[PDB]
């Protein structure tokens, strides 16, 4: 996984040298921004269910054909709504994982790796998801540097999808 | 203290209105002329002590009779009050020079000066001798570039025209 | 003594706070200025040679009538020659530097007032820059993606001259992209 | 009545010393931030009539006993003097934004006001609420974040000014209480 | 490759002296500027794909040449190469914004790029218009008062603008 | 070969518009700062061979292997051409002080000089040392802070001009290294 | 003979065009700086004798060996050639000062000088002692106007930097 | 007596609504800046006897008429009282640094001071001079820039807090005048 610590150790390992002062300063700074990251992870974990429900309501209000269009991929079935909150729940959980880790490791290895083939092979447009992350970016309700953290990783997932 | 800001705010307050664009143009002019005058104030606080020396020494270089009798300059101590009052006036020129109106130099130096100077037998002509010496010792193109010197001339003019 | 005293305007500066920061350098400069054992008037200088009795090294003086130079530094004849009952204090344009107390080089001293100036082609704008206007229209386009924000996306379309809307070019306007069109 | 200038001068006067090089440095920051100050007071002035109406109407809406019989906004006359007092408070705050020092607001309006509104029966809590509404409205207009009005100004950081205006409104609201 | 500090040290060794305390005070000052720096780089790294896309939309809207048959931009291949090149330039401007020196950009991106865009027939000035649009979007984005504690940042905007101006100056 | 005027025009030509207000405003500040540039160029021109003499003599005295047999300052002919080279560098830097844009210096002399000093075997660090000495000497003459010449001029601030001249010398010194 | 108008006429002549507005602005600047140049020319023609007298007197005040060994002007005649040469120099500074370029000073005085001072055992450093005395002596606001003093200093510095 | 917390609470009860996000956000900043506040008040409850000694001694030396006969610092008793009053003023300023709101200073100390010093015959300008000396000494201690005392502390910017403390001393000095 891509954590800052593993970047540091991996770079020094590819050079075969020790972990001199550069990488140690890196781990210091990670240990300082870590506290705001942990508070943000606490509050996202706190109000997850209303974020997921709210996000799915935003997608449904923005694209109202989706509940109306008869098909497997669209959210007209009860199954489709379950897959809807399922997927939004995935994105929220991977954001909390990246807040805890401090880099974009778990999103890049659990979510970003291979997402294109999935959005193609099941014809799931990237945009519907973008609207979901925008509602999560609006309604997470954090303040300060914690809000800068969660907005950083959520914006990062937005720029992956487009 | 009369400045640009106090005159326009006070005038609008007497008006009973919000400050319109006219006062805004007035303070616009204040922040235009500000740099030239403040250069003058910095240089005044630079060499004020030699201004004390040449000012007072020219002041007794003209009038010797003050050191002669008991009248106004009997002792060395009254001469120390002479240099002292000159430094008061230069400090007020520094103050009004920073403010930019003649406010603090008027209310601190000029107001009621005439009953005091008339009461304690203090002649104004020796002060005027000192200040005219300072305006004759104006090093414009080498010390106070152009307009800093001009502002200094104006303030010290106001001092003499207040006293005379 | 002949006391070679620099003027106030020449004394102040960065090297002045250097000398007020250091006792050693300050002592060496003050000993550099002052000659022992001689009293010299302005018109008694007369020639180009050295002075031995000093701390730092021998002093070069060029004495011609009034145009007196001391170490390459001219003295001011307005206030040059004063009686002091023991000596005379001659006033100098600048600061006579010892080989003892050496000033810091140019890279240790200098910073530009204007940054990035070895990297910019245009001197005219960098020295006198104008203020940047609003950015609301441009931020509306730079912020969110094209499906998020609707109408703004064009945002960055600025205004071309009238001929470029013409039929050999056929440029587009922001009113074309809007739903209103 | 003192601007920023005269504040530096009076403080320097007390110590019987010249203005010097650091006080002038802070005043140089005043001069260089000058046009933002001008534009800010222009923003307060342009919408001033609108602000007082909204704040007093919000003061009545937060506290409906003012309009109730034998309240101090009951009679039509009393509502008129009420609107005027809101206008005068806004007025002096705008003067304090031009001056840069609150000598004008302290001397001309603030001094002897609590005992006056007490002596007249005017509810202090209500007035401080109205001053708070003018505070939020004034900072929103001064940062160009008002809903009904978004005018173009060339961008820059105005953070120092907003805290200044908030300081004057907090001085008034802390003064009536 | 050189940042601020490596440029100061490299000049100090090219003359072979130590750093004076004046130099060290300058360094300390740039460090205190460094949080604002990281904030601007964060804003660029966040919204980057919308910057490239919107700036390309304004480019093709204002100059309808390239999307038409026979255009340099034209073909799916050529369009994707167009967009990707803009992403390249935006990436390295984020890098030189972090380093404080314009060395990495010249070394990795700008220097030698003109020889390529001459060698392909690509219109340089269209690339320059593209980079001017990313400068507008980026500078405006950098001046957003959202999400950041408020503070004065005119010098950093000036510097960032110097980097984009260097990119548009190196293609044209 | 472009001044400040031409540079703005070329930039407004790539933009394909007219000059405009913002650009003309900055150019008005250039012309109002015109006589400072005039007196600046007068200072560097009326200290030319003085700067070149002290600069290259300082370059030899700092690094005395140049005059040792085998160095590139070892003959009268080599020393004459080295001295001449310093004079020419100072000459086009004076032109870049007049024009306000380094287009004359970049297109005329800076272009191809590194590869010529490579092809001759001229050590580049020594040349950058000579350029640095001309930089410090030239800014000291441009600010009237020379220890051998203090001529009387009208007082004013020219920190900006000094940063500009230091930018041109750092352009040459960075260009030979 | 180089001036503003000869440079622009010769430049447009080398071009092959009628004079455009650029040459017209150049000759406009000629007739702007004209007054300061001609003021300096008037005062130079005023006191040329005392200037050359102080120049030669200080030139032998510095270097006494010219007189000491018959290897310089040791015969009243050779020193008369000395003051005559400095007369020629101030006359060329007057001429270039009227023309306003360095043309007549260059073509009459500077061009081909080096063979002459080299061959006839004439030291240039003594010339520079003379000119730097007449340069150091000058006061801008004492006799000449600031603008004319600048012009004079500039021309004399050109002589020094062309000499050695 | 109200802290920052009770200030948020009181404001929100005037608004008559819940506490919400934004007020809590500002209060979160109060908590994260808490340790700097702690260390600052610790710096002023440290050498404070030293502050009052130096400030009143400075007030007598600046204005020698106090120690003159029939001055209010003449008798030994009166000197004891002035020192005690200097101590008390610094004490309530320290309380206002801990609370973060000036409710304690306004209600406990500031309310009866002008009338009291008038009722005793105490010269008020002299007292405001002593409050000014305590102000400057307290800001120098709070910035670690005292000459006789430089104690190492984990580094950081603390300008906010300095301006806070200076705000309270200016409230006292403006209150006695
Ligand atoms: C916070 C107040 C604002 C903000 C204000 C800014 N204004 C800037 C520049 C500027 N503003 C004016 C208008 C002003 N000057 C006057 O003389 C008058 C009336 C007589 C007014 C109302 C001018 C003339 C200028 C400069 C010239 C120009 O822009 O064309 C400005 C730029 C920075 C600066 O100049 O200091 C700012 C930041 N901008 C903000 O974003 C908030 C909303
Ligand atoms: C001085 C810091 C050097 C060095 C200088 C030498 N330069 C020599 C030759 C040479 N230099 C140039 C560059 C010059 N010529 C121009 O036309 C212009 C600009 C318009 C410049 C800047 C050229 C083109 C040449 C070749 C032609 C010539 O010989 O003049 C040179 C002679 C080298 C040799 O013959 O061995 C020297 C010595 N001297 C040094 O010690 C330092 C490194
Ligand atoms: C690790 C990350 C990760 C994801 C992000 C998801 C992405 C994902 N979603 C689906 C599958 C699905 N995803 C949705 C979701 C949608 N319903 C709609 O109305 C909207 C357009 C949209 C919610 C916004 C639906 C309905 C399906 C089932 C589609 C179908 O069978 O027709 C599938 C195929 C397997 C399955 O059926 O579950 C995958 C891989 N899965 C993962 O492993
Ligand atoms: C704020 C500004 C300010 C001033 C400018 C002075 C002005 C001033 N001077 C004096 C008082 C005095 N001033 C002088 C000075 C003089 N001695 C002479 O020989 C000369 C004529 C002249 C100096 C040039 C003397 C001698 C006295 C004392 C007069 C006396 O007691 O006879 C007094 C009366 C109070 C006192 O005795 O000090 C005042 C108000 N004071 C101020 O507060
Ligand atoms: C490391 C940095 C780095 C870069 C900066 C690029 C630069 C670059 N671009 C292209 C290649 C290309 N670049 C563009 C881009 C353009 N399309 C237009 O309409 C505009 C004029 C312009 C975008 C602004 C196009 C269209 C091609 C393909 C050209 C062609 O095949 O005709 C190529 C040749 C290889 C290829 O086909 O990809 C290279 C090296 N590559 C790199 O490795
Ligand atoms: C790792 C990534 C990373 C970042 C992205 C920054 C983000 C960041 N900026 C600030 C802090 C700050 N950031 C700015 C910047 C701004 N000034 C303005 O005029 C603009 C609105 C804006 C630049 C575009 C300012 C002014 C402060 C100080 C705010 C203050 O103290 O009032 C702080 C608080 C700590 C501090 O004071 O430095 C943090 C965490 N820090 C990091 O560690
Ligand atoms: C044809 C040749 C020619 C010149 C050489 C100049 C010389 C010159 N300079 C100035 C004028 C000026 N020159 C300077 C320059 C200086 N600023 C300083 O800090 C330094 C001491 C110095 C640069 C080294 C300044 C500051 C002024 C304005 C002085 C003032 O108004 O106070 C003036 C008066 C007119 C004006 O204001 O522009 C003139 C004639 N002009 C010419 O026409
Ligand atoms: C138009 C301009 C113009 C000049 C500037 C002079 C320059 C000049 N001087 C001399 C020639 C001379 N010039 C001098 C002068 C000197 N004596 C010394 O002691 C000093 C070093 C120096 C005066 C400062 C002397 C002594 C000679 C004669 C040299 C000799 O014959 O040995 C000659 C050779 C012809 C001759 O003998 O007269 C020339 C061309 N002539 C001109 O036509
Ligand atoms: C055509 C141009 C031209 C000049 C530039 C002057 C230059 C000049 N000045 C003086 C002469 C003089 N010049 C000065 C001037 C000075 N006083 C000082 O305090 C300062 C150092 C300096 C002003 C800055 C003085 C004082 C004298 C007389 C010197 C003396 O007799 O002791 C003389 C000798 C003749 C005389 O006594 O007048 C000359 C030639 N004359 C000219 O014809
Ligand atoms: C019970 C008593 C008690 C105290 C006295 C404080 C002491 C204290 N201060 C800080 C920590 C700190 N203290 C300061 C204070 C300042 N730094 C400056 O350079 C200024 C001189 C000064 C202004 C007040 C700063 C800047 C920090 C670090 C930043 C921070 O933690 O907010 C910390 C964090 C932990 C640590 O640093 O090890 C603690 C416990 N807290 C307490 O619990
Ligand atoms: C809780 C806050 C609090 C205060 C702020 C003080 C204020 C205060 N001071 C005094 C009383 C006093 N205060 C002073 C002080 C002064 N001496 C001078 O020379 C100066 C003008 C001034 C110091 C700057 C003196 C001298 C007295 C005694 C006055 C007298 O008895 O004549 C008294 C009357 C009771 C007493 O005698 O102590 C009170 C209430 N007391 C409080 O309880
Ligand atoms: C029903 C009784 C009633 C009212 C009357 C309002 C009054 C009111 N205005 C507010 C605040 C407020 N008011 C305005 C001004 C206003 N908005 C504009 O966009 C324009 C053009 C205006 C004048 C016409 C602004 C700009 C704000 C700040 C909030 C905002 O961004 O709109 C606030 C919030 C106060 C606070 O933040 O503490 C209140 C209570 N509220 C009520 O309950
Ligand atoms: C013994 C071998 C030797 C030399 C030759 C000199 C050469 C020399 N001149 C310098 C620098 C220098 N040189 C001059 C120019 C010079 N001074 C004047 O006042 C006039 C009229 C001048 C031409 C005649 C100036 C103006 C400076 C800047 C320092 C100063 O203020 O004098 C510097 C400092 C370089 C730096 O700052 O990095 C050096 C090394 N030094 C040596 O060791
Ligand atoms: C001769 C009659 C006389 C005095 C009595 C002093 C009094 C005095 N102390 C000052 C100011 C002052 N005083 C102290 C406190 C003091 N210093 C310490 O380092 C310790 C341990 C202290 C208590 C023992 C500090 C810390 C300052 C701030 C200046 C500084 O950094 O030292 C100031 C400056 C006021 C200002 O800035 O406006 C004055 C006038 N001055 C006088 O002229």
């Amino acid at each position: 996984m891509k954590t800052p610590i593993t970047e540091a150790i991996a770079s020094a390992d590819s050079q075969g040298r020790f972990l001199s002062n550069a990488e140690l300063q890196s781990i210091t700074g990670r240990y300082q921004r870590a506290s705001a990251s942990l508070e943000a992870a606490k509050q996202l974990t706190g109000n997850a269910s209303r974020l997921i429900t709210g996000a799915a309501q935003a997608v449904y209000t923005k694209f109202p054909f989706v509940t109306q269009m008869p098909g497997p991929t669209y959210a007209s079935n009860a199954i489709g709504k379950a897959k809807c909150a399922r997927d939004i729940g995935y994105y929220l959980r991977m954001t909390t994982y990246c807040l805890v880790v401090g880099a974009t490791g778990p999103m890049d290895e659990y979510l970003v790796a291979g997402l294109e083939e999935i959005n193609r092979s099941f014809e799931l447009s990237p945009s519907w998801y973008i609207a979901a992350l925008e509602n999560i970016k609006n309604d997470h309700g954090l303040s300060g540097q914690a809000a800068n953290e969660a907005n950083t990783y959520l914006d990062y997932a937005i720029n992956v999808l487009s | 203290m009369k400045s640009v800001i106090t005159t326009t705010i006070s005038a609008a307050d007497a008006a009973g209105r919000f400050p319109s664009s006219s006062d805004l143009e007035s303070i616009q002019g204040n922040i235009q002329r500000a740099s030239a005058r403040l250069e003058a104030a910095e240089k005044l606080s630079g060499n004020h002590e030699a201004v004390v020396k040449e000012a007072g020494d020219a002041c007794f270089a003209k009038y010797s009779y003050l050191k002669n009798s008991g009248e106004a300059g009997d002792s060395q101590e009254k001469i120390n009050k002479c240099y002292r009052d000159v430094d008061h006036y230069m400090r007020l020129i520094n103050y009004s020079l920073v403010v930019g109106g003649t406010g603090p130099l008027d209310e601190w130096g000029i107001a009621g000066s005439r009953e005091v100077y008339r009461t304690l037998n203090l002649p104004g002509s020796a002060y005027i001798a000192s200040f005219t010496f300072t305006r004759d010792r104006l090093c414009v193109p080498r010390d106070m570039s152009s307009q800093a010197g001009v502002e200094f001339v104006a303030a010290l003019d106001y001092v003499i025209n207040s006293l005379s | 003594c002949t006391v070679f005293a620099p003027t106030n305007g020449a004394l102040s500066g960065e090297r002045y706070d250097e000398l007020l920061a250091d006792p050693v350098a300050a002592r060496n400069v003050v000993l550099r200025h002052i000659l022992p054992d001689q009293v010299l008037t302005s018109k008694a200088i007369k020639g180009c040679s050295f002075w031995d009795s000093l701390p730092g090294g021998p002093l070069p003086y060029e004495g011609i009538g009034p145009v007196v130079k001391i170490a390459g530094v001219r003295l001011l004849n307005e206030s040059s020659d004063d009686e002091c009952d023991n000596g005379t204090i001659h006033v100098i344009d600048g600061i006579i530097s010892t080989p003892l107390a050496k000033p810091t080089p140019f890279a240790g001293v200098f910073e530009p007032s204007v940054p990035m100036l070895e990297s910019r082609d245009d001197i005219a704008t960098a020295v006198y820059p104008p203020v940047t206007p609003d950015v609301r229209r441009a931020f509306g386009a730079a912020s969110a993606p094209s499906t998020v924000g609707g109408r703004k996306a064009m945002g960055l379309i600025k205004q071309l001259p009238f001929w470029m809307y013409g039929p050999p070019f056929n440029a587009s306007k922001q009113e074309d992209f809007e739903p209103i069109s | 009545m003192l601007d920023a200038f005269s504040r530096v001068v009076v403080n320097s006067d007390s110590k019987a010393a010249y203005v010097g090089g650091s006080d002038l440095q802070s005043l140089k920051t005043f001069i260089s931030d000058g046009n933002k100050r001008l534009d800010a007071v222009n923003c307060i002035v342009s919408n001033a009539s609108c602000i007082v109406s909204d704040a007093i109407s919000g003061m009545i809406c937060e506290n409906p006993g003012l309009i109730a019989p034998g309240g101090n906004c009951y009679t039509n006359r009393r509502m008129a003097a009420c609107l005027r007092d809101g206008e005068i408070i806004l007025r002096y705050v705008s003067y304090a934004l031009l001056a840069g020092d609150s000598s004008v607001l302290d001397d001309r309006c603030l001094n002897g006001l609590k005992e006056t509104y007490i002596a007249l029966g005017v509810p202090t809590a209500s007035t401080s609420r109205a001053v708070s509404i003018m505070k939020a409205a004034s900072t929103a207009f001064i940062m160009n974040t008002a809903s009904g009005r978004k005018i173009e100004i060339a961008a820059g950081d105005c953070q120092a000014l907003q805290s200044e205006a908030a300081a004057y409104f907090d001085k008034v609201g802390s003064a009536v209480d | 490759m050189l940042d601020a500090f490596a440029k100061v040290v490299a000049q100090a060794d090219a003359r072979g002296e130590f750093l004076s305390n004046k130099q060290l005070n300058s360094l300390e000052t740039m460090i205190g500027e460094g949080n604002k720096r990281l904030d601007i780089v964060n804003k660029i790294n966040s919204n980057a794909s919308t910057i490239v896309t919107n700036s390309a939309r304004a480019l093709f809207a204002e100059q309808p040449q390239l999307i038409q048959p026979g255009g340099n931009a034209y073909t799916s291949r050529r369009m994707a190469a167009c967009l990707r090149d803009m992403e390249i330039v935006l990436r390295y401007v984020s890098y030189a914004m972090t380093a404080g020196d314009s060395s990495v950009l010249d070394d990795r991106c700008l220097n030698g790029l003109r020889e390529t865009y001459q060698a392909l027939g690509t219109p340089g000035t269209s690339v320059a218009v593209a980079i001017q649009k990313m400068k507008e979007a980026s500078i405006a984005l950098a001046n957003d008062l959202n999400g950041v504690p408020l503070g004065d940042c005119s010098s950093l905007n000036s510097e960032l603008a110097v980097y984009f101006d260097r990119a548009a100056a190196a293609v044209v």
